[PDB]
C-alpha cells in the first residue's frame, strides 16, 4: 500500500508541515502544497501540508513532535497517507490551553500565542489535535477541543478563533512536548544517530529481537565531559523509542545507608525488567563504581560488585539496555567495561560550532530573539562551551534582557513576548561565560578549506591520495592489495601553512581533526606523562576517519638541545601506539617540524611517517590566497590590490602575511578610535555622522609593510632546500626502463 | 565457555561460582556461598568448580584492603586445601593474568595447573567466526578467512560481537522493507558489505595483548640465504625435531642467536620462518617496547615477556632491536656509562634462568652490533652472531614476488629484471618499490573512474580501465626508488664481519 510511510525527524520546525522526499509526492499525487490527513495508531488523525524535500527517503515522511504525538506514533513507525480535498475552511475552533504548560503564564493568551499561530498561515487543525506555540519563552500547548467543521478545519483571517479560560487537565494517553525528545538534542548528531542505531531494535521490537536470538547490546556508556546533556540523550531515546526510563543516579545511590543502596539498585534492575522494554540510565557512574583503587570501604566495592552482577544478570531479563554516564572510560571500574557489561561505547565530547549552533537554537528556541541575533555568531565566539553551558548563555542572556524590561518597569505574556535579547545581551553574557570545557581535547572538522592556502598542488595531491583515497575508495586498496601510508611528516620553515594543510585535508575528507601542539608534548615529557599519549590515540580512534596532527614533533629534540641518542619517552609511545593502530581505522598521522634533521629516525620509517613532503614558503598565488583569507573577515576598501601585495612579499611566510594584515588592520583601528576621540572632542569643545575610516585603506597597508619583516632568513631557506635535495638525490633509478 | 564445555563433555557436575556475585553478598553471605557452592560440587562429584573472575575474590593482598576480603581471600585457600578430602572434585577458574591473583592461591593441592587461553591466532579467529555464523545465513560473498586475516586484536566476544553486528546490519537493511517470518530468516543473509562495516565499527578488545601465534611466514617469502636458513634450522628445529640426537651427543642446544646487518634486510622475516618451519610460537618484542620499559623502568616486564615465551613453547622469542637502548643513550660514543643498562641486564637474567629444556629460542636483531652489550654475546646467551647482508639477485626476486602477493600484476612485468637491476637495495626499499607501484595503479584507477562518472554525467547514454598493476606503472614507481643502506653501511656491516672471521684461524689444523 503506497499510503504505508515511515515516521522520521523532521527539519522543518512547522507543526503542520510533513515532508516527502522529492520522487513520493509524484507517486502519491500531492501538489506541494495539498492538505493530507495522515492516520495513526489508536484511530488518530492529523492534517497537514506536505512539502517536499531531498534528504528524505522515498519510503520516508519527516513529521515534528507535535504532529507524531497527536498521532499516537512514534519514528520508525507505519501511517497512512492519502491527500485530504475536503479541507474547506472554517468558522469557530475551540482551542483551549493545557493545564500543565499554563500553570503559571497570565494574560489573553490570545494576540500573543493564538493569533501569530493560524497568522497569514493556512493551518489545517483536526479536533482533537494538540499544537505547540513557542512564544515569548514558553511553549504552550493548545488542544482544540471542537471546529464547526468537524473533524478538520483550516484556519482563516474570517475564523472566529474563539477560546476561554480553565486549561483542561492533560489525558492519559497524551505524551506532554516538554517531554524530551530527538529535537531537545544538539551537538551530538553523529553520536545521537550511533546510539539510535544501537538501541531501536532492541527496543522498538523487543519480541522480534527475542525471536531474533541474537547478542543485543547490554551496556551502553557515554561519556565526555559534564553538562553534554547525556541523560538528556537516555531519556530522549527512551521516549522516541517508547521505552520504559528508569534514572538512577550515583551520589543518590551512594547517599543511601549501606544495604539501602545494594537495595535500590536492585530495585531499580527489578523495576526495568517488569517495564521491559527499558532503558536503566545511571548517571554519574564514576560515583557509584570508580576505579577499585578510589575505593577504599568495604561497602563501596560491595555496591560495585552488586552492580556488576546486575548487568551480568540482565541476561534474563527482556530487553532492558543499561546506559551509563562518565567522564572518561578511566574513570570507572575496569571490569564494568568487560563484555556483557558496559562493553558499547560513545563519546558525546564538546559540541562544534555546527553543534553549538543546534544546542543554541533549541535553547532559544521558546525566546522571542531581536532580529539583530545571529546565533552563527555566538556559535563560533563559545568556543569550549558544552550544552550545560550554552544553556547557562541563554539563560544569562534572558536574564538581562529582563533586569533590562524591570529597570524599565503574574506577569503580562504580552510584554514577555516583547521581552526580546539582542546581541549586546548575547555579547555580555558571552563575557561572564567561564565554560567549563576549555581544556578539553578538540575533535571536530576544520573550517579551513584548500581555498584559505592556494598553491601547494603537489602537496594537495600528495595528501589526497594519503588521506581522502583511503577513505573514500577502501575498495581499490583491498583490489590493489595496498595497506594505506599511517601518516606523512611535514618539513619546512615554520608558520608555512602545515596546520592549515593538515586542517584543509581533514576537511576536504570531512574527517575530524585533533591537534597535539608542541606544548603539549613538552607537557607529557616533564611530567613523565607519555602514557596520556595512549589516550589522544584512543581519541583518535573514537572519532575515526580523524587527522591527528603533531604541530612540533621536534619540540622535545629542542628542548634536549637538538647526549642522548634520538629516542626519548613520548615520542617512545607515540611509536608504539602508531605501531599499534590498525589501519582498518582511518586515523592519519600528520606530524609536522622545522628542524627534520633532529627528528628521530625511527618515527620515518615504513609503518609510520615514512612519507616526508616539503612545505616551503607560499609562493606567489599562495601568498594571494592567505593574504585574502586573512583578510576575509576585516573589511578591507577596493583600491588594495592583494596580488600586488603578494608580488612584493616574496621570501615572506605565512605567518608574515598574516603579522602585515594584522598591523594594517591594527593601524585602521587606531585610526578610527583616534578619528572617534577628535570628532566626540569637537562635539564638547563645538556642540553645534559618518565612519571616518570604514574600511582598511591602502595606506595602511602601506604603513603596515614598513613594519613587516621576514621571519625565514635565506639561509633557512637554503637548510631545508639542502634537505630536500639531499632526499631526492638519492632518489637516481629515474632511467629504469622495462625490456 | 571452556570450562562448561568440558564439564558438559566429561558428564561431570558444572558449579558456577562468579566473583562479583560472591562479593556482592553481605559479610559472612559471601563465605556461606562459597562453603555451599564447594559442598554442592562435593555432593555431585565429579565435579567441576569454575570460579569466574578469581581476581574479585582473591586479588593481590595489597588490592585486599577490607578485612571480609582477606577473610574471603582465606575461606576460599582453605576450601582449596580441603579439596584432598572432596573427592574428584576439579576447581577451574579464570584470571586476567597469573599475578592478578593472591601469590598464595598458586601454591600446590590449590590452582597448581594453568592454562594461557591467549588471543585467538587468524585459524583461530577463522573457528570463531565459523562457530559463531553456524546459524546465520550467509551469502556466498563472504569468506570468513579474509574477516579471520582481518579481524587482529579480537578475542572471540569481540568476533562474536562482530557477527551480531553484521546480522543486525543486515536485518536493518532487510527490515524497512518489511512471531516473525523464519522464511524471511532463512531469505535473509548477511554479505561482505555487512562484516566490513561491522569490522569499520567494531573495536577490537585485545590490540595491546601481545601477539603468540605461529606466523604464516615462509622461507620462500625471503629466498637465499640459505646458509642462514642452514644455522637456523641447526639452532631451532634439530633441538625441537631430534632431542635423542642433542642427548646422544650430549650437547646443550643454543640459547639463541644474534641478527646484525643493515635495516630492513629481512631480520625478522628469517626469525618468523624459522619458527614457522618449526611451528613453533613467535612473540617479537620491538625495540619500541625496550625503549617503554628502560624510561619507565618497568623492565620487571621482561620477566613476563619470557614467562610468555615459556608459557607458550616451543618459542622463538624475538627482539627486534636489542641496540635500541643503547642507541638511546647515543650509542657510538653514549653517555658516560658502560653498555650496560637495566632492561637488558634483566634481559641476560631471565636467559640465564631459562631451561634449555623448555625449547625457548631468543633472536636477536640489530643494525648496530657494536653497540650491543658484549655481556649478551657470550656462551650461554645470544653467542651466535649471523650477518643478514642486503638480499642477493634471487633474494630481491622472491622479496618482490612476495610483495606482489595480493595485488593483481600483470604478466607484462618481469620481476626478475626488476630485481636484477635493483642491487644494492634491501627489502624494505624493495617493499617501498611495490607499495608505489600500487600507489600509482590506485591513482590512476581513481582518475579514470571520476573521468567516467564525469563522462557519464555529460553524457547519460563497463570494464575496470586499469584491472593490474602495469609495466609503466613500476617504471613509474622506480624513479621514486632510493637506496635506504649506502655503501658505507655495507662496508661497515662487512667489516664486522670480516673483523669476526678473521680470527677464526687455525683452519690449518690436523690430527696426525
Amino acid at each position: 500500500r503506497p499510503n504505508r510511510l515511515i515516521v522520521d525527524e523532521a527539519i522543518n520546525e512547522d507543526n503542520s508541515v510533513v515532508s516527502l522526499s522529492q520522487p513520493k509526492m509524484d507517486e502519491l499525487q500531492l501538489f506541494r502544497g495539498d492538505t493530507v490527513l495522515l492516520k495513526g495508531k489508536k484511530r488518530r488523525e492529523a492534517v497537514c501540508i506536505v512539502l517536499s524535500d531531498d534528504t528524505c527517503s522515498d519510503e520516508k515522511i519527516r513529521m515534528n513532535r507535535v504532529v507524531r504525538n497527536n498521532l499516537r506514533v512514534r519514528l520508525g513507525d507505519v501511517i497512512s497517507i492519502q491527500p485530504c480535498p475536503d479541507v474547506k475552511y472554517g468558522k469557530r475552533i475551540h482551542v483551549l490551553p493545557i493545564d500543565d504548560t499554563v500553570e503559571g503564564i497570565t494574560g489573553n493568551l490570545f494576540e500573543v500565542y493564538l493569533k501569530p499561530y493560524f497568522l497569514e498561515a493556512y493551518r489545517p487543525i483536526r479536533k482533537g489535535d494538540i499544537f505547540l506555540v513557542r512564544g515569548g519563552m514558553r511553549a504552550v500547548e493548545f488542544k482544540v477541543v471542537e471546529t464547526d467543521p468537524s473533524p478538520y478545519c483550516i484556519v482563516a483571517p474570517d475564523t472566529v478563533i474563539h477560546c476561554e479560560g480553565e486549561p483542561i487537565k492533560r489525558e492519559d494517553e497524551e505524551e506532554s512536548l516538554n517531554e524530551v525528545g530527538y529535537d531537545d538534542i544538539g551537538g551530538c548528531r553523529k553520536q545521537l544517530a550511533q546510539i539510535k542505531e544501537m538501541v531501536e531494535l532492541p527496543l522498538r521490537h523487543p519480541a522480534l529481537f527475542k525471536a531474533i536470538g541474537v547478542k543485543p547490546p547490554r551496556g551502553i556508556l557515554l561519556y565526555g565531559p559534564p553538562g553534554t546533556g547525556k541523560t538528556l540523550i537516555a531519556r530522549a531515546v527512551a521516549n522516541e523509542t517508547g521505552a520504559f526510563f528508569f534514572l538512577i543516579n550515583g551520589p543518590e545511590i551512594m547517599s543511601k545507608l549501606a544495604g539501602e543502596s545494594e537495595s535500590n539498585l536492585r530495585k531499580a534492575f527489578e523495576e526495568a525488567e517488569k517495564n521491559a522494554p527499558a532503558i536503566i540510565f545511571i548517571d554519574e557512574l564514576d560515583a557509584i563504581a570508580p576505579k577499585r583503587e578510589k575505593t577504599h570501604g568495604e561497602v563501596e566495592r560491595r555496591i560495585v560488585s552488586q552492580l556488576l552482577t546486575l548487568m551480568d544478570g540482565l541476561k534474563q531479563r527482556a530487553h532492558v539496555i543499561v546506559m551509563a554516564a562518565t567522564n572518561r572510560p578511566n574513570s570507572i571500574d575496569p571490569a564494568l567495561r568487560r563484555f556483557g557489561r558496559f562493553d558499547r561505547e560513545v563519546d558525546i565530547g564538546i559540541p562544534d560550532a555546527t553543534g553549538r549552533l543546534e544546542i543554541l537554537q533549541i535553547h532559544t528556541k521558546n525566546m522571542k530573539l531581536a532580529d539583530d541575533v545571529d546565533l552563527e555568531q555566538v556559535a563560533n565566539e563559545t568556543h569550549g562551551h558544552v550544552g550545560a553551558d550554552l544553556a547557562a548563555l541563554c539563560s544569562e542572556a534572558a536574564l538581562q534582557a529582563i533586569r533590562k524590561k524591570m529597570d524599565l518597569i503574574t506577569i503580562d505574556a504580552e510584554v514577555m513576548n516583547s521581552l526580546a535579547v539582542t546581541m549586546d545581551d548575547f555579547r555580555w553574557a558571552l563575557s561572564q561565560s567561564n565554560p567549563s570545557a576549555l581544556r578539553e581535547t578538540v575533535v571536530e572538522v576544520p573550517q579551513v578549506t584548500w581555498e584559505d592556502i592556494g598553491g601547494l598542488e603537489d602537496v594537495k595531491r600528495e595528501l589526497q591520495e594519503l588521506v581522502q583515497y583511503p577513505v573514500e575508495h577502501p575498495d581499490k586498496f583491498l583490489k590493489f592489495g595496498m595497506t594505506p601510508s599511517k601518516g606523512v611528516l611535514f618539513y619546512g620553515p615554520p608558520g608555512c601553512g602545515k596546520t592549515l594543510l593538515a586542517k584543509a585535508i581533514a576537511n576536504e575528507c570531512q574527517a575530524n581533526f585533533i591537534s597535539i601542539k608542541g606544548p603539549e608534548l613538552l607537557t607529557m615529557w616533564f611530567g613523565e606523562s607519555e602514557a596520556n599519549v595512549r589516550e589522544i590515540f584512543d581519541k583518535a580512534r573514537q572519532a575515526a576517519p580523524c587527522v591527528l596532527f603533531f604541530d612540533e614533533l621536534d619540540s622535545i629534540a629542542k628542548a634536549r638541545g637538538g647526549g642522548g641518542g634520538a629516542a626519548d619517552r613520548v615520542i617512545n609511545q607515540i611509536l608504539t601506539e602508531m605501531d599499534g593502530m590498525s589501519t582498518k581505522k582511518n586515523v592519519f598521522i600528520i606530524g609536522a617540524t622545522n628542524r627534520p634533521d633532529i627528528i628521530d629516525p625511527a618515527i620515518l620509517r615504513p609503518g609510520r611517517l615514512d612519507q616526508l613532503i616539503y612545505i616551503p614558503l607560499p609562493d606567489e598565488k599562495s601568498r594571494v590566497a592567505i593574504l585574502k583569507a586573512n583578510l576575509r573577515k576585516s573589511p578591507v576598501a577596493k583600491d588594495v590590490d592583494l596580488e600586488f601585495l603578494a608580488k612584493m612579499t616574496n621570501g615572506f611566510s605565512g605567518a608574515d602575511l598574516t603579522e602585515i594584515c594584522q598591523r594594517a588592520c591594527k593601524l585602521a583601528i587606531r585610526e578610527s578610535i583616534e578619528s572617534e576621540i577628535r570628532r566626540e572632542r569637537e562635539r564638547q569643545t563645538n556642540p553645534s555622522e559618518d565612519d571616518p575610516v570604514p574600511e582598511i585603506r591602502r595606506d595602511h597597508f602601506e604603513e603596515a609593510m614598513r613594519f613587516a619583516r621576514r621571519s625565514v632568513s635565506d639561509n633557512d631557506i637554503r637548510k631545508y632546500e639542502m634537505f630536500a635535495q639531499t632526499l631526492q638525490q638519492s632518489r637516481g633509478f629515474g632511467s629504469f626502463r622495462f625490456p | 565457555l571452556i570450562a562448561r564445555a568440558v564439564a558438559n563433555e566429561t558428564g561431570a557436575f558444572f558449579f558456577l561460582i562468579n566473583g562479583p556475585e560472591i562479593m556482592s553478598k553481605l559479610a559472612g553471605e559471601s563465605e556461606s556461598n562459597l562453603r555451599k557452592a564447594f559442598e554442592e560440587a562435593e555432593k555431585n562429584a565429579p565435579a567441576i568448580i569454575f570460579i569466574d573472575e578469581l581476581d574479585a575474590i582473591a586479588p593481590k593482598r595489597e588490592k585486599t584492603h577490607g578485612e571480609v576480603e582477606r577473610r574471603i581471600v582465606s575461606q576460599l585457600l582453605t576450601l582449596m586445601d580441603g579439596l584432598k578430602q572432596r573427592a574428584h572434585v576439579i576447581v577451574m577458574a579464570a584470571t586476567n593474568r597469573p599475578n592478578s591473583i593472591d601469590p598464595a592461591l598458586r601454591r600446590f593441592g590449590r590452582f597448581d595447573r594453568e592454562v594461557d587461553i591467549g588471543i585467538p591466532d587468524a585459524t583461530g579467529r577463522l573457528e570463531i567466526l565459523q562457530i559463531h555464523t553456524k546459524n546465520m545465513k550467509l551469502a556466498d560473498d563472504v569468506d570468513l578467512e579474509q574477516v579471520a586475516n582481518e579481524t587482529h586484536g579480537h578475542v572471540g566476544a569481540d568476533l562474536a560481537a562482530l557477527c551480531s553486528e553484521a546480522a543486525l546490519q543486515a536485518i536493518r537493511k532487510k527490515m524497512d522493507l518489511i512471531t516473525i517470518d523464519a522464511e524471511v530468516m532463512n531469505s535473509l543473509a548477511v554479505t561482505m558489505d555487512d562484516f566490513r562495516w561491522a569490522l569499520s565499527q567494531s573495536n577490537p578488545s585485545a590490540l595491546r595483548e601481545t601477539v603468540v601465534e605461529v606466523p604464516q611466514v615462509t622461507w620462500e617469502d625471503i629466498g637465499g640465504l640459505e646458509d642462514v636458513k642452514r644455522e637456523l634450522q641447526e639452532l631451532v628445529q634439530y633441538p625441537v625435531e631430534h632431542p635423542d640426537k642433542f642427548l646422544k651427543f650430549g650437547m646443550t642446544p643454543s640459547k639463541g642467536v644474534l641478527f646484525y646487518g643493515p635495516p630492513g634486510c629481512g631480520k625478522t622475516l628469517l626469525a618468523k620462518a624459522i619458527a614457522n618451519e618449526c611451528q613453533a610460537n613467535f612473540i617479537s618484542i620491538k625495540g619500541p617496547e625496550l625503549l617503554t620499559m628502560w624510561f619507565g623502568e618497568s623492565e620487571a616486564n621482561v620477566r613476563e615477556i619470557f614467562d610468555k615465551a615459556r608459557q607458550a613453547a616451543p618459542c622463538v622469542l624475538f627482539f627486534d632491536e636489542l641496540d635500541s637502548i643503547a642507541k638511546a643513550r647515543g650509542g657510538n660514543i653514549g653517555d658516560g656509562g658502560g653498555a650496560a643498562d637495566r632492561v637488558i641486564n634483566q634481559i641476560l637474567t631471565e636467559m640465564d634462568g631459562m631451561s634449555t629444556k623448555k625449547n625457548v629460542f631468543i633472536i636477536g636483531a640489530t643494525n648496530r652490533p657494536d653497540i650491543i652489550d658484549p655481556a649478551i654475546l657470550r656462551p650461554g646467551r645470544l653467542d651466535q652472531l649471523i650477518y643478514i647482508p642486503l638480499p642477493d639477485e634471487k633474494s630481491r626476486v622472491a622479496i618482490l614476488k612476495a610483495n606482489l602477493r595480493k595485488s593483481p600484476v600483470a604478466k607484462d612485468v618481469d620481476l626478475e629484471f626488476l630485481a636484477k637491476m635493483t642491487n644494492g637495495f634491501s627489502g624494505a626499499d624493495l617493499t617501498e618499490i611495490c607499495q608505489r607501484a600500487c600507489k600509482l595503479a590506485i591513482r590512476e584507477s581513481i582518475e579514470s573512474e571520476i573521468r567516467r562518472e564525469r563522462e557519464r554525467q555529460t553524457n547519460p547514454s563497463e570494464d575496470d580501465p586499469v584491472p593490474e598493476i602495469r609495466r609503466d606503472h613500476f617504471e613509474e614507481a622506480m624513479r621514486f626508488a632510493r637506496r635506504s643502506v649506502s655503501d658505507n653501511d655495507i662496508r661497515k656491516y662487512e667489516m664486522f664481519a670480516q673483523t669476526l672471521q678473521q680470527s677464526r684461524g687455525f683452519g690449518s689444523f690436523r690430527f696426525p
